[PDB]
């Protein structure tokens, strides 16, 4: 299957998105001390998305999951205005790794349900997705509770990853 | 309780090494070597209840051992354990190995050690005796074997 | 494409399993260091693959090498992957390796948290049991703090198989995280009442260890230790309780004063010589502490020496 590493800040929606994608169910979540791994097949293409915890204390542990990954997913809490910076420094440091030069980045702007969630364009501007070089990227405003935008993001991820029908 | 269980031949070569109390890898190897000299040099007519080694944390502990042919079985236990009870447990552990391997032999220690460990895990958990009922321990071993075979 | 996959399978057929490792070592003893270091490098390459069955095999080989004294800590993350495998047939391998390879000073203590809990929450008693025994040799105070929240629940698991294992690991939890021991102490007292004697026995082993380490918690339990001995028919268990009694009498002679009767009766009923010795040795110590002010201990001694003879 396609090896995808999905990261983000704590409480962003990584676990919720992964479990909704596999089971179609919004499950109650507790902070991920370790990690989660689930293999999801979308449009006949199987994606093994590795859910690594988003807590800062375990953010240094992100190094162990970089190898052989074919895609990066960054669950963006558009409601968390206070941590948009911390998100952008984390993203820039992650892209500084040479191990992720040929991987693909799909940006999930999560938590669109709250009234104070910023639009996806502002998410791109804050994350500097427009300034990336040699990086095939896309952004999709997503909502973990409702699931809107998840299948479009999966479609795009397959499209860049797959090579034929 | 049980600090470590070692199985090794008459040349000091390992057949099983499972520790319960934390030791460095080098310490572990050295404990084995110490134990080897402490056990393999004992005559067949020597009491199976020996003093503990020093690398394990102190001689207060005991080395309960049993051997045959070229194989030595040593149970490193602490000072509060029943040397006699242990010896009984050692023998029935062996009986379990026979029940599960249709007569365990050196080649099972050599090529099936993973299952020996599985069995051992059912016998002892974390240095504490997990099971004393020999038919039940076989039952659970086979229950796992069936699970594996099933899927 | 398809033939490249076939090539992988062909190459796989010439790859060494645990037994092949062993056989090669036996055939290359003179070049053992060369052989093994070569195999280790091959393992390093194998662990960079995406085939978990192969990687689990590589871990099996490493586990063997762990027995041989080789440092395989660099593969600990890869071992974790094996533990995170969808099949317990490989998770178990990882847990086996981890029980002898993982250390509290390594970063696996954070990395494994979710997978461990997932296996503990799994309905499969064998997956959970495997995880628990992995933890029995590899667990930290931090893992103890957070995993115990689930393990205490596991001590009420439908199957005694697990309740038993869960009880023994809680001992280690207490050793590393006594803060859980406090609320879990009465729980253990309740686990001593478990209808299934196998679980109950484990509970006895734990509480006896707790009393040994800290006698302040045995006093009010002395009546209970008495009942445990009285009701137990498991010689190993009796040994534990009786030895504990040997360790309790110095602190409370009047306990011994009452115990000496059923202990005498026990000795009369004892058929196992291994038990007999333990019984006799124990009551001798008891009689010594009781000899002051009790001029009938010599009759008890008379019995003791009849048995010693
Ligand atoms: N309002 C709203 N809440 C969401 C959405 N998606 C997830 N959440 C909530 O956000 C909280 C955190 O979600 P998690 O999935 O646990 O976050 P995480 O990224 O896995 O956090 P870590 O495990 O620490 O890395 C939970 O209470 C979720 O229910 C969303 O789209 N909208
Ligand atoms: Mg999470």
């Amino acid at each position: 299957e396609m090896r995808i590493l999905m990261v983000g800040l704590d409480a962003a929606g990584k676990t919720t998105i992964l479990y909704k994608l596999k089971l179609g169910e919004i499950v109650t979540t507790i902070p991920t001390i370790g990690f989660n791994v689930e293999t999801v097949e979308y449009k006949n293409i199987s994606f093994t998305v590795w859910d690594v915890g988003g807590l800062d204390k375990i953010r240094p542990l992100w190094r162990h999951y970089f190898q052989n990954t074919q895609g990066l997913i960054f669950v963006v809490d558009s409601n968390d205005r206070e941590r948009v910076n911390e998100a952008r420094e984390e993203l820039m440091r992650m892209l500084a790794e040479d191990e992720l030069r040929d991987a693909v980045l799909l940006v999930f702007a999560n938590k669109q349900d709250l009234p104070n969630a910023m639009n996806a364009a502002e998410i791109t501007d804050k994350l500097g997705l427009h300034s990336l070089r040699h990086r095939n990227w896309y952004i999709q405003a997503t909502c973990a509770t409702s699931g809107d935008g998840l299948y479009e993001g999966l479609d795009w991820l397959s499209n860049q990853l797959r090579n034929q029908k | 309780m049980i600090k470590a269980i070692l199985i090794f031949n008459n040349h000091g070569k390992p057949r099983l090494s499972k520790f319960y109390q934390p030791y460095s890898e080098d310490t572990q190897q050295q404990i084995i070597r110490e134990t080897f000299h402490l056990v393999s040099k004992r005559d067949e007519n020597v009491c199976n209840f020996l003093e503990g080694g020093l690398l394990i944390g102190g001689s207060d502990n005991k080395l309960i051992y049993r051997h045959y042919a070229t194989l030595y079985f040593v149970f490193c236990v602490d000072s509060s354990e029943s040397e006699l009870g242990i010896l009984d447990l050692i023998q029935v552990f062996v009986e379990t190995l026979d029940k599960c391997f249709e007569n365990v032999c050196e080649l099972d220690l050599i090529f099936h050690v993973d299952k020996v460990h599985n069995i051992l895990a059912e016998m002892v958990m974390g240095g504490m005796v997990l099971e004393t009922n020999m038919n039940e321990i076989v039952t659970q071993i086979d229950a796992q074997n069936k699970l594996e075979k099933s899927e | 494409m398809a033939l490249k996959m076939v090539k992988g399978s062909i190459d796989r057929m010439f790859d060494k399993n645990l037994q092949d490792l062993v056989r090669g070592i036996r055939n290359h003893k003179e070049d053992e260091a060369k052989y093994i270091s070569q195999c280790i490098d091959e393992i390093k390459q194998e662990l960079k693959q995406d085939n978990i069955a192969v990687k689990a095999n590589a871990v099996c080989k490493l586990t063997y090498l762990q027995m041989l004294g080789y440092d395989i800590s660099w593969a600990a993350f890869n071992i974790i992957e094996v533990m995170s495998a969808s099949k317990f047939t490989f998770k178990r391998i990882g847990y086996l390796a981890a029980s002898q390879s993982f250390h509290e000073g390594t970063d696996v203590i954070m990395l494994t948290t979710n997978q461990i809990r997932k296996d503990l929450s799994s309905p499969s008693q064998y997956d959970t049991g495997v995880a628990l025994t992995g933890l029995s040799c590899f667990v930290t105070p931090d893992l103890a703090r957070d995993l115990a929240n689930d393990i205490m629940t596991l001590m009420s698991h439908t199957k005694p198989y697990i309740r038993k294992k869960a009880v023994l690991i809680m001992y280690k939890v207490f050793l590393k995280y006594p803060e859980s021991l406090r609320p879990a102490f009465p729980r253990l007292k309740e686990k001593l009442e478990d209808p299934d004697p196998g679980v109950q026995s484990a509970a006895v082993n734990v509480i006896c260890e707790l009393a040994r380490r800290n006698p302040k918690n045995y006093l009010s339990l002395a009546p209970l230790f008495f009942k445990l001995m009285t009701s137990s028919t498991n010689n190993w268990v009796l040994i534990k309780i009786i030895k504990l009694f040997g360790a309790l009498t110095p602190l409370e002679p009047r306990l011994g004063k009452k115990l000496i009767e059923p202990l005498t009766n026990l000795i009369h009923s004892t058929s196992a010589m291994s038990l007999l010795y333990e019984c006799v040795n124990t009551v001798i110590a008891v009689l010594i502490s009781l000899s002051s002010g009790m001029p009938n201990h010599s009759a008890s001694i008379q019995l003791c020496v009849q048995k010693l003879r």
